[PDB]
């Protein structure tokens, strides 16, 4: 089942920015570690970035370190992904998730992430 | 004034619940009496009254907080307190009634129900079977808010019974079975509201007979088979303890081991 | 009071899902005890009474070892004629049946139908695992571990993956865990950080025998090590054999 709404995505020229918002109407997202995952058409589900419940701790993978910015608004129960300076390697299907396995945020965004979003296509082409 | 174990549903996670059920199991048994690698709850016969019950404080996202009382002898819920009111299940013998006197002394006034706590009672009052009452973190949050408001007259009697069925299954039956714990553990994971499978239903009904079947067995083998059910409504028989070692976490004291 | 232990007439299943059998159904003293396909009738040669005196009796005669040295065959014998402590057996929770004088262990050193049972030195091997039950078939479940993921095997490799309704497992009486789609292949581990694979159950070795424990871990009896997900990382597709600590990467649960 899908319990997070997804707004964003589309086509972008390499070197440009893009924002991925994600909210939860009936889910209390302000309590759990929220993260972003992607998957290229070929393979395979890899993680992108997660953020602690209080926004103090954030983890990013190598391909996005310094170029992507994850953020959250617990007053609005939303989670965002700012994808600046996009590369053609970022072409995937991006989905927001929320881990209910761990009380804290783990390095490499380890967890179950059972509450996920619908997911949108991101395409970085020239 | 007994041991207090606290758990919240606001931001409840699989680990906070795993640590909760494990903390409940820790205060239920001494841990010493273990038969066929399955622990045994203390004996009610010669048990001091200050070692008879443990308390479980439950709160949720809403400000409402409710505290349950559990019988150490069988991990089952015997009553609960909400604010300045305490409500107890109708005991089944003269002795159980006196033991209830020692639970919530500092209350405005205490009430005792007309009905016991077994499922055939709570299903009739709630008007819902266990097979249709859904379980999960969401249901547990609603069960807490319903239990508190019964002291203020907010909750109808069927809902009060429905809330008891959720609390007993997700705590008592979870403290008794790693199976039922893991089944609640997966509902908390993906955040879902499911009703218990025939596997969970049968394990709850057979827990009393499974404690008897294991303690007085011959080197693990049962005198008579116990019938269980899979996730689908498929019936199979269990003749030995080895399969139930990952399933059962606690057993009620039937007899003492041989010297 | 004190628990009254009964004397349940029951079958004794062991290696390759085969039952303890009295050869040809003949009950003359000294007749061998073999390993036969489990039946579904009332023939006395496969129904064993777990007596109150640590004996195992079928049709009046006792389960008796011929000697106290490794390799001697287990026979059927008169309960009063046989040696007093040669008829005594203990049935352990970990599936081992042991003669407490030789300290040797009831074993089937071969998997073939009709294999003569023997007593051997306890190595906690599949050839030494037994289960007293009237249940002929192995217990087919799905073994769920870290993050609520399923234990899946493809060819010889076994990993962990999100559950999809193959991932079914036959929990045999001999203590071996076998994939349901090929029931002569076992969950094997060579050395006693090593990696688990799916080899054939031919050797029936310590390292193919497993025990589901109350703490949630699947324990290899001989080594003392349990099943572990390397660094709690399911993407590594590696299930290893690590010492015990009890973290979620070691906890499992059979979901039948
Ligand atoms: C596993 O299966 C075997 C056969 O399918 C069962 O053996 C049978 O056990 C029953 C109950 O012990 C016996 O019947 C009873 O006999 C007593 C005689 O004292 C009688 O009082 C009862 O009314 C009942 O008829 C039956 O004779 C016996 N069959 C044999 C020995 O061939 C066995 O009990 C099963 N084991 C378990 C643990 O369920
Ligand atoms: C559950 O909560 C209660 C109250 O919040 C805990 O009782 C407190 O325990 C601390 C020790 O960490 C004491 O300093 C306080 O005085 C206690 N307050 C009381 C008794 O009102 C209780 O220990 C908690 N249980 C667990 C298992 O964490
Ligand atoms: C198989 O189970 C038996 C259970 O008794 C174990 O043998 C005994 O284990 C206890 C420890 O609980 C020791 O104190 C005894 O000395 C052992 N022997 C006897 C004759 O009681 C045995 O170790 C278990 N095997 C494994 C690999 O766990
Ligand atoms: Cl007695
Ligand atoms: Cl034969
Ligand atoms: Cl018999
Ligand atoms: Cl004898």
């Amino acid at each position: 089942q899908v319990q997070l709404a997804e707004t964003g995505g589309g086509l972008v020229e390499p070197g440009g920015s893009l924002r991925l918002s994600c909210a939860a109407p009936e889910f209390r997202l302000q309590y759990y570690t929220a993260g972003w995952f992607r998957q290229a058409p070929g393979k395979e589900r890899e993680w992108v970035a997660c953020i602690s419940a209080g926004g103090g701790v954030t983890y990013y993978t190598g391909s996005v370190q310094g170029r992507f910015t994850i953020s959250r608004d617990n007053a609005k129960r939303t989670v965002y992904l700012q994808m600046d300076s996009l590369k053609p390697e970022d072409t995937a299907v991006y989905s927001c998730a929320a881990d209910l396995e761990y009380s804290q945020i783990m390095p490499s965004c380890r967890g179950s992430y059972g509450v996920r979003g619908q997911g949108t296509q991101v395409t970085v082409s020239s | 004034q007994y041991p207090i174990i606290n758990f919240t549903t606001a931001g409840a996670t699989v680990q906070s619940y795993t640590n909760f059920i494990r903390a409940v199991r820790g205060r239920l048994t001494t841990g010493a009496d273990v038969r066929h690698e399955i622990p045994v709850l203390p004996n009610r016969v010669g048990l001091p009254i200050n070692q008879r019950f443990i308390l479980v404080e439950l709160s949720n996202h809403a400000e409402l907080s409710v505290t349950l009382a559990l019988d150490v002898t069988n991990a089952y819920v015997v009553g609960y307190r909400a604010g300045n009111s305490a409500y107890f299940f109708h005991p089944d013998n003269q002795e159980d009634a006196e033991a209830i006197t020692h639970l919530f002394t500092d209350v405005q006034n205490r009430y005792t129900f007309a009905f016991g706590g077994n499922y055939d009672r709570l299903e009739q009052l709630a008007g819902n079977l266990r097979e249709n009452i859904e379980l999960g973190n969401g249901p547990l949050e609603e069960a807490i808010s319903a239990l508190y408001y019964y002291s203020t007259g907010g909750t109808q009697l069927p809902t009060l019974a429905r809330s008891f069925i959720i609390c007993i299954q997700m705590i008592s039956e979870a403290a008794r079975f790693q199976y039922i714990e893991g089944e609640m553990r997966t509902r908390i994971r993906y955040n879902r509201r499911s009703a218990p499978d025939p596997s969970v239903i049968t394990l709850e009904n057979s827990w009393g007979r499974l404690s008897t079947a294991i303690q007085e067995s011959n080197q693990g083998a049962f005198a008579s088979p116990i019938q269980l059910q899979r996730r689908n409504g498929s019936k199979f028989s269990v003749y030995d303890v080895s399969i139930l070692i990952p399933i059962i976490a606690l057993m009620v004291y039937r007899c003492a081991p041989p010297p | 009071d004190v628990c009254m232990d009964p004397e349940p007439i029951v079958r004794i299943v062991g290696r390759n899902g085969l039952c303890v059998d009295v050869r040809d159904g003949r009950f003359h003293n000294g007749n061998a005890i073999q390993l036969w396909p489990c039946k579904s009738n009332t023939d006395a040669n496969q129904l064993w009474t777990l007596k109150r005196d640590n004996t195992i009796r079928s049709n009046g005669k006792c389960l008796t070892t011929y000697g106290y040295s490794p390799g001697v065959y287990v026979m059927i014998y008169d309960c009063n004629t046989a040696a007093t402590d040669a008829t005594r057996w203990q049935i352990w929770d970990n599936g081992t049946i042991i003669n407490p004088r030789s300290s040797l262990v009831l074993a089937a050193t071969s998997g073939n139908s009709g294999t003569t049972l023997t007593v051997q030195t306890n190595i906690y091997a599949v050839s030494q695992g037994w289960l007293p039950t009237n249940n002929t078939q192995p217990f087919v479940t799905t073994i769920v571990g870290l993050y609520g993921l399923c234990l899946q095997a493809n060819s010889g490799q076994v990993w962990i993956e999100d559950c999809s309704s193959e991932q079914q497992w036959a929990l045999y009486a001999d203590g071996s865990i076998r994939p349901q789609q090929n029931r002569d292949n076992c969950l094997t581990s060579d050395s006693n950080e090593t990696v688990v694979k799916i080899l054939s159950c031919g050797p029936a070795s310590s390292g193919q025998r497993w025990m589901f424990k109350n703490d949630g871990t699947i324990l290899n009896l001989y080594s003392g090590l349990v099943l572990d997900v390397r660094a709690s990382d399911p993407s590594l597709k590696q299930i290893i054999l690590y010492p015990l600590h009890g973290d979620p990467n070691q906890i499992w649960l059979p979901l039948f």
